[PDB]
C-alpha cells in the first residue's frame, strides 16, 4: 500500500514511521517475555 | 512609410514570418522557463 | 419450372460485342444489326446440356470470327488466296513494315482498357442486359 | 389484386412475388411500401447482377454494411438511401507490422526526447554563471528582440494563400510540441497561442469593424468586446496553469516525539450512520501517535446512535446546543474546546487514507508561515497545483490542515458567505500566511459524484465567489500579492461568463435577421483568423490538462455545462426566454435557406458560415436542457468495483483465491477462481492482504451467483472494523462530437416533451424532421 | 476467389497520378491521357498470384519512370546523350550551379503538402476511385 503510494509518485525520502506496527510490536515484547528477552 | 515598408518586404513570405514565430515562441519560453524555475525554487526553499 | 438456371448469359462474348460497338462509334466498322442480333440470340438461347452449351460457343467461336471480318471491311478470303503468290513474293522485313504501319496502337490501347474495365464491371452491371437494348436500338434505328 | 398478377404471370413467378409481398406484410410494411420495394427489388435484379459471388457476399453481409435500412420493411425513398450507401462504400476506404513498429518507435522517441535533452542540459548544468548587470542587458536584449518578432508575426497582412501557410505551419509546429512531455513544451504552446490570438484580435480590431453602419458598428463592437473578454480570460486561465509547482512532501524528522498535535474534525448534520463509521474508522487507522492525534465528531442532529458509536470506539463528540452558521459555525464552537496545534476537517463522504498527516505535516513543521494544506477530494486538480505556485491554493471545505494559532486569530472559519473555506483562505492570505497544495490521493471514497453534485458545487462556489468579491475583495484589499488578485479575479471572471455566451449567441441571428455585416470581412477571412485561435486554445488546454480525451468537444461540454449555471450566477450580483431564443434560431435557420436560395450568389458564403454558427449555437442549446433531465436522472449508489487478490478458507480447510467484485459495510460480493462449491449459509473466513500482513474477518455466505459470491459480516469488533477499512476503504487508490450531437438531439426531444404545447408542437415537428434527415446520413 | 478480390487498387501509384495532375495543373506536362489510361489499366489489372502481383508492379516501375520522362518537356535519350560530353566537360560547380537555378523550391513545397494530404485522405478515403474518374473526364475530353 505505502509502497505503490511512493511508486505513484517519487517520494524518495520520506521514511514512512507506522505508529500502529510499532505500537503492535511494543505490547508484544512486553506481553512475551522470549521476545523481550531476544530482541533486547 | 516605416511600417509599409517592412509589411511589403514580408507580404508574400509565410515561410519566413512562422520562423521568425517559432524562434520568437523558443525565446520567450525559455526565458519564462528560466523565470518560472527561479519563483519555484524560491517558493519551495 | 426452373428454366432461369438455363439462361447462362453472354459471358465472355459481352465483350465482342462492347468492342463492336467501340469500333461502331469510331467508324471503322460495317455494321448490319440483324446478323448482330441473330448472333445475340443464338449465344442467348438456353441449351439443358452443359456439353451441348459448351460445343455451342466452340461452333460459333469461328462464327464469331466470321461476322467480325465481314463487319471489317477487310477484303475477302479469296482475295487473300488469289494474291498469296505476291505476299510470299514480298520480303520478311517489307511485310513486318506495312504491319507495322496498319497496326493502330491507340485502338489496342483502347481495346486493353475496355477488356479491363468489363473484367470490373461485370461483377456490377449485368453488361448482357445493356449489350442487348442497344443492339436492339441500333436494329431499330436502321429499321425505322 | 391476385387474379391479375395470376393470368397476367406464370404461376410460379406469381407465387414467389406474393410470397415476397406477404413477407413484406408480416413485417409491418404496407401495401404501397411493399408495391414499390417488389418494384425496386426486380428492377434491381434485372439490372444489377444480384446472383454474383460479390453480391451474394453484400447481401449474406447486408445489415453490416446498410445499418439504417430494414431489409424486411422496405419503405419508400430507400432506393435514395441505397445510393446514398452505394456512393459512400465506393468513396469510403474500408508490412502493417513493420509500418506500426516504426510508427511506435517514432512516437516513443518523440515522448523521450525531453529526458535525453534533460540529461544534456545535466551533464552541462551552467544564463546563470554571469553577472547581475551583464544577465540583466542579456534578457533585455533577447526580451526585446522576441517581442519585436512577435509583433510583426502578429500584425502582418497576408492574402489568402500566404495565410493559410501560416496557419498549416504553426498548427503544426504545435501538434508536433504537443507530443514531446514536460513544462517547456507547455510554456511554448502557451506563447505560441498567444501569438495567435493576438493575431486574430489585432485583424478584428483593425479590418473587421464596419464603420459605415452605425447597427452594424454596434453589433462588431459589442461581438469584439465579448471576444475581448473571452481572451483576456484564457490570457488569465493561462497564466493560472502556467506551471504547476508539484508540490512534494517533506520528510519528518525521525524524531517522534518533535511531531505536532492533530485534532481531526467530522461534521456531519443528516448523514446517516452508515456513512460516517467510514471515516471514523478510517482516521483511527490514520499512522501517527495516539497521543498527538484527538478525533471529533460534531453531529448537529444531536442523534444518539451517533454518541453510542463515539463512546464505542472512543472517539470524542460534541454537540451544540443551536444550529447557526452550519457547518462553519458548527467547527467555531467546536474549535473552543479543541487544544492541539493543527486542525485537520474531512468530509463524511471522503475516506482518510494511513499516510494522511505523515504526508501532510512536513510542510508544517518546516515553513513556519503556512497556515493552511490542501489535498484533493482532474481540470480542478491542476488549477490548484498552478495555484500553489502563486500562493493561491483556497481551501476547499474538506481534506484540509489549518494552523490553529492563525485560524484563532482571523477569528475561526468565516461565516459570512456561503463558501467560508474560500473566505478563510482569503483572510489568511491577507494576514501574509502562506498556503500549500499536495497532490497525493486520500482514498477518494465517493465514485462519479454525477453532475448533480457537479452543480451543487458548481453553484455554491459562484455565489459564495460572489460574495466575497462584495465583501472582500480581492483587489481593494491589502497584503495581497499580484498574482493572488489574479488567481481570484480568473475566479471571478470564469464564474461570470454569462453575458459574452448570450451575444455569442445572438450575433449570428444578428446577421441573418437584419441583414447586417457585424463582422465585415470575407467568410474565407474570417475562417483564417479564427480557427487557428480556437484550434491553438485547444491544443494548448489539452496540452496542459492532459486529459485522455481532448478535443474541441470538451471544450463545448465545459460551455453548455457553464451556460446552464448563467442564470443563477446573473441571479447572485427559464423555459420561456429560453425557448424564445432557440425559436430566434430556428427562424434564422430558415431566413437563412431562404437566402441561400434566393440571395445574391456574394452573400452566399457567408450566409453558409452564419449557418454552421446557427447549427453550434443549436448544439449548445440543446445541451443545456439536456442536462437540466440528466441531473435528476441518476439513481445509482456508491458502487466502486476493484481488483484485488483475496482468499477464502472453509471450513473444511480449502483454501481458495478469489477478486473482490464490489463492497460495502453489508459485506462483499467478490468473484472466485476455479471451480468451488461454496454453499450459502456455510461461515468463512475471508483474509485481506494489507502490505505484508494478512487479516481474517468471519463472514457468512449470503448469496451465491454462480462464480459471483456475496458474504456479510458477522458483528465485528472495533480493531477487525478498522482493520477492514484499512484493507478497503483506505487503499493505496469524431466519436465525441457524434456523443454531442446526440446530447443536443435529445435534450430538443425532451423540450419537445414538456415545453409548452405551442412549441410543444414547433419542437415536435422539429425533430421529426431531424430524424427524417439523419435516416439518409451515410454510415460506415 | 470466384468474386474477384482481386481488385487491390493503385494504392501508391495514387500520389504519382496525384502528382501528375498537379503539374499539368501548372502546365508543366505534355500529357498523354491515352497511355496514362493504359498505363492505369496495366496497374488495375487483377492477378490472382502475389508475386506476379509483384513482379508486375516492379516491372511496371521502370515503365512509369519512363512515361513520366515522356510527358515532361525534358530532353529525350538521344540529346540528353547527345549533352553529356557536354556536361562531362562542364566544371562540377557550373553543375551545382545549373542544378540550384533548375529546384524550384515552391513546387517541392507543393509536392510535399500533397504528399501529406495524400497520406490523410488514404487513411480515410480511397484514391483509386477519385484518380480513375479524372483519369476517364481526361480521356473523355481529348476524345471529344
Amino acid at each position: 500500500d505505502i509502497v505503490a503510494l511512493k511508486q505513484a509518485f517519487s517520494l524518495p525520502d520520506i521514511d514512512y514511521a507506522d505508529i500502529s506496527q510499532r505500537e503492535q510490536l511494543a505490547a508484544a515484547l512486553k506481553r512475551w517475555p522470549l521476545l523481550a528477552e531476544f530482541a533486547q | 512609410p516605416w511600417f509599409e515598408r517592412l509589411w511589403y518586404a514580408l507580404a508574400n513570405h509565410p515561410i519566413l514570418l512562422a520562423v521568425l514565430a517559432a524562434i520568437s515562441v523558443i525565446l520567450l519560453a525559455w526565458v519564462l522557463w528560466r523565470l518560472l524555475r527561479i519563483i519555484s525554487r524560491r517558493r519551495l526553499n | 419450372s426452373s428454366l432461369w438456371q438455363y439462361w447462362r448469359g453472354l459471358s465472355g462474348w459481352n465483350f465482342y460485342f462492347l468492342v463492336k460497338f467501340g469500333l461502331l462509334w469510331a467508324g471503322y466498322l460495317n455494321f448490319h444489326p440483324l446478323l448482330n442480333l441473330v448472333f445475340a440470340a443464338f449465344l442467348l438461347m438456353p441449351l439443358p446440356r452443359y456439353s451441348l452449351h459448351r460445343l455451342r460457343h466452340w461452333i460459333a467461336l469461328p462464327i464469331g470470327f466470321a461476322l467480325f471480318w465481314h463487319d471489317t471491311w477487310l477484303p475477302g478470303p479469296e482475295s487473300i488466296m488469289s494474291q498469296g503468290s505476291q505476299v510470299a513474293g514480298f520480303s520478311t522485313d517489307y511485310l513486318i513494315d506495312l504491319v507495322t504501319r496498319f497496326i493502330n496502337w491507340q485502338m489496342i490501347g483502347a481495346i486493353f482498357v475496355l477488356l479491363v474495365a468489363w473484367l470490373f464491371l461485370s461483377q456490377w452491371i449485368r453488361i448482357t442486359v445493356f449489350v442487348v437494348a442497344i443492339l436492339l436500338w441500333l436494329n431499330v434505328l436502321t429499321l425505322a | 389484386m391476385s387474379i391479375l398478377t395470376r393470368w397476367l404471370l406464370i404461376p410460379p413467378v406469381n407465387a414467389r412475388l406474393i410470397g415476397r409481398y406477404r413477407d413484406y406484410r408480416r413485417h409491418g410494411a404496407s401495401a404501397f411500401s411493399a408495391t414499390l420495394g417488389c418494384f425496386w427489388m426486380i428492377l434491381a435484379w434485372i439490372f444489377i447482377p444480384l446472383e454474383h459471388p460479390r453480391w451474394q457476399r453484400i447481401r449474406a453481409e447486408h445489415k453490416n454494411l446498410y445499418p439504417h435500412i430494414n431489409a424486411s420493411r422496405p419503405r419508400p425513398l430507400d432506393p435514395v438511401r441505397y445510393l446514398i450507401q452505394t456512393c459512400w462504400l465506393l468513396i469510403g476506404a474500408s508490412a502493417f507490422s513493420g509500418l506500426q513498429n516504426i510508427r511506435g518507435r517514432y512516437h516513443q522517441w518523440m515522448n523521450e526526447l525531453p529526458e535525453r535533452v534533460s540529461h544534456k542540459t545535466q551533464h552541462l548544468d551552467e544564463l546563470g554563471h554571469l553577472s547581475a548587470g551583464a544577465r540583466r542587458l542579456i534578457l533585455g536584449i533577447i526580451v526585446t528582440f522576441s517581442l519585436i518578432l512577435a509583433l510583426i508575426c502578429v500584425t502582418q497582412p497576408f492574402n489568402p494563400l500566404a495565410q493559410f501557410i501560416f496557419l498549416m505551419l504553426l498548427w503544426g509546429v504545435a501538434l508536433i510540441v504537443r507530443r514531446m512531455p514536460g513544462r517547456f513544451s507547455a510554456l511554448m504552446l502557451i506563447v505560441l497561442s498567444l501569438t495567435v490570438s493576438c493575431r486574430y484580435i489585432w485583424w478584428r480590431y483593425t479590418s473587421t469593424l464596419n464603420w459605415d453602419d452605425p447597427v452594424s458598428l454596434v453589433c462588431g463592437l459589442i461581438l469584439l468586446f465579448a471576444e475581448t473578454y473571452a481572451w483576456i480570460v484564457l490570457v488569465l486561465g493561462y497564466f493560472q496553469v502556467v506551471w504547476p509547482l508539484n508540490r512534494q512532501p517533506v520528510p519528518l524528522p525521525k524524531d517522534m516525539s518533535l511531531w505536532p498535535s492533530v485534532d481531526i474534525f467530522v461534521p456531519t448534520y443528516n448523514e446517516d450512520l452508515n456513512v460516517v463509521k467510514n471515516t471514523i474508522y478510517a482516521s483511527l487507522g490514520i499512522d501517527w501517535p495516539k497521543d498527538k492525534l484527538n478525533i471529533w465528531i460534531l453531529d448537529d442532529g444531536g442523534r444518539e446512535e451517533f454518541r453510542q458509536f463515539a463512546q464505542n470506539v472512543g472517539v470524542k463528540y460534541i454537540a451544540r446546543t443551536t444550529h447557526e452558521h452550519a457547518k462553519a459555525g458548527n467547527i467555531n464552537n467546536a474549535l473552543k474546546y479543541a487544544k492541539g496545534e493543527f486542525v485537520s476537517i474531512f468530509d463524511c463522504d471522503h475516506v482518510p487514507t494511513r499516510s494522511f498527516l505523515q504526508m501532510t505535516m512536513g510542510w508544517f513543521l518546516k515553513e513556519k508561515q503556512l497556515a493552511m494544506m490542501q489535498t484533493p477530494h482532474l481540470f480542478y486538480g491542476l488549477v490548484q497545483d498552478g495555484n500553489d505556485m502563486w500562493d493561491a491554493t483556497f481551501f476547499c471545505g474538506s481534506c484540509a490542515v489549518i494552523r490553529r494559532k492563525p485560524l484563532d486569530e482571523i477569528g475561526g472559519i468565516a461565516v459570512e458567505t456561503v463558501t467560508e473555506d474560500a473566505h478563510t483562505s482569503l483572510r489568511l492570505h491577507r494576514r501574509g500566511y502562506t498556503s500549500a497544495y499536495m497532490r497525493i490521493p486520500q482514498a477518494a471514497g465517493l465514485a462519479t459524484e454525477s453532475l448533480s453534485a457537479h452543480i451543487g458545487q458548481r453553484i455554491r462556489w459562484a455565489r459564495g465567489m460572489v460574495q466575497i468579491f462584495r465583501l472582500d475583495n480581492p483587489l481593494t484589499g491589502k497584503g495581497l500579492k499580484f498574482a493572488q488578485r489574479l488567481c481570484y479575479v480568473n475566479a471571478m471572471f470564469h464564474f461570470l461568463s454569462g453575458i459574452p455566451r448570450l451575444i455569442f449567441l445572438t450575433a449570428p441571428l444578428a446577421f441573418l435577421l437584419l441583414h447586417a455585416y457585424i463582422i465585415y470581412a470575407p467568410a474565407l477571412m474570417i475562417a483564417l483568423f479564427v480557427l487557428p485561435h480556437m484550434i491553438h486554445a485547444s491544443l494548448t488546454n489539452s496540452k496542459i490538462q492532459g486529459k485522455y480525451r481532448h478535443s474541441f468537444w470538451s471544450e463545448i461540454y465545459e460551455t453548455v455545462l457553464a451556460w446552464y449555471i448563467a442564470p443563477p450566477t446573473l441571479v447572485a450580483l427559464i423555459s420561456r426566454p429560453y425557448i424564445f431564443l432557440v425559436l430566434l434560431n430556428l427562424v434564422g435557420v430558415a431566413v437563412g435557406i431562404w437566402r441561400y436560395f434566393y440571395g445574391p450568389p456574394t452573400e452566399m458564403l457567408t450566409v453558409v458560415v452564419s449557418m454552421v454558427w446557427v447549427f453550434y449555437n443549436l448544439i449548445v442549446l440543446g445541451g443545456a436542457v439536456a442536462v437540466s433531465v440528466e441531473s435528476k436522472q441518476v439513481r445509482r449508489s456508491h458502487r466502486v468495483e476493484m481488483t484485488m487478490p483475496a482468499a477464502i478458507a472453509r471450513e473444511d480447510g480449502h483454501l481458495f483465491s478469489c477478486t473482490v467484485q464490489d463492497f460495502s459495510d453489508g459485506g462483499l460480493g467478490i468473484k472466485i477462481n476455479g471451480q468451488a462449491q461454496i454453499l450459502e449459509g456455510q461461515k468463512v473466513n475471508l483474509l485481506l492482504k494489507r502490505g505484508q500482513q494478512e487479516y481474517v474477518f468471519p463472514t457468512q455466505v449470503a448469496r451465491v451467483m454462480g462464480n459471483e459470491v456475496g458474504l456479510k459480516l458477522m458483528p465485528l469488533t472495533t480493531q477487525q472494523h478498522i482493520d477492514f477499512v484499512q484493507c478497503t476503504f483506505a487503499r493505496a487508490d469524431l466519436e465525441s462530437l457524434l456523443d454531442i450531437l446526440k446530447l443536443g438531439f435529445r435534450g430538443y426531444r425532451h423540450l419537445a416533451e414538456f415545453a409548452p404545447s405551442s412549441v410543444k408542437g414547433i419542437f415536435r415537428v422539429l425533430t421529426s424532421l431531424v430524424s427524417w434527415v439523419v435516416s439518409f446520413i451515410p454510415r460506415r
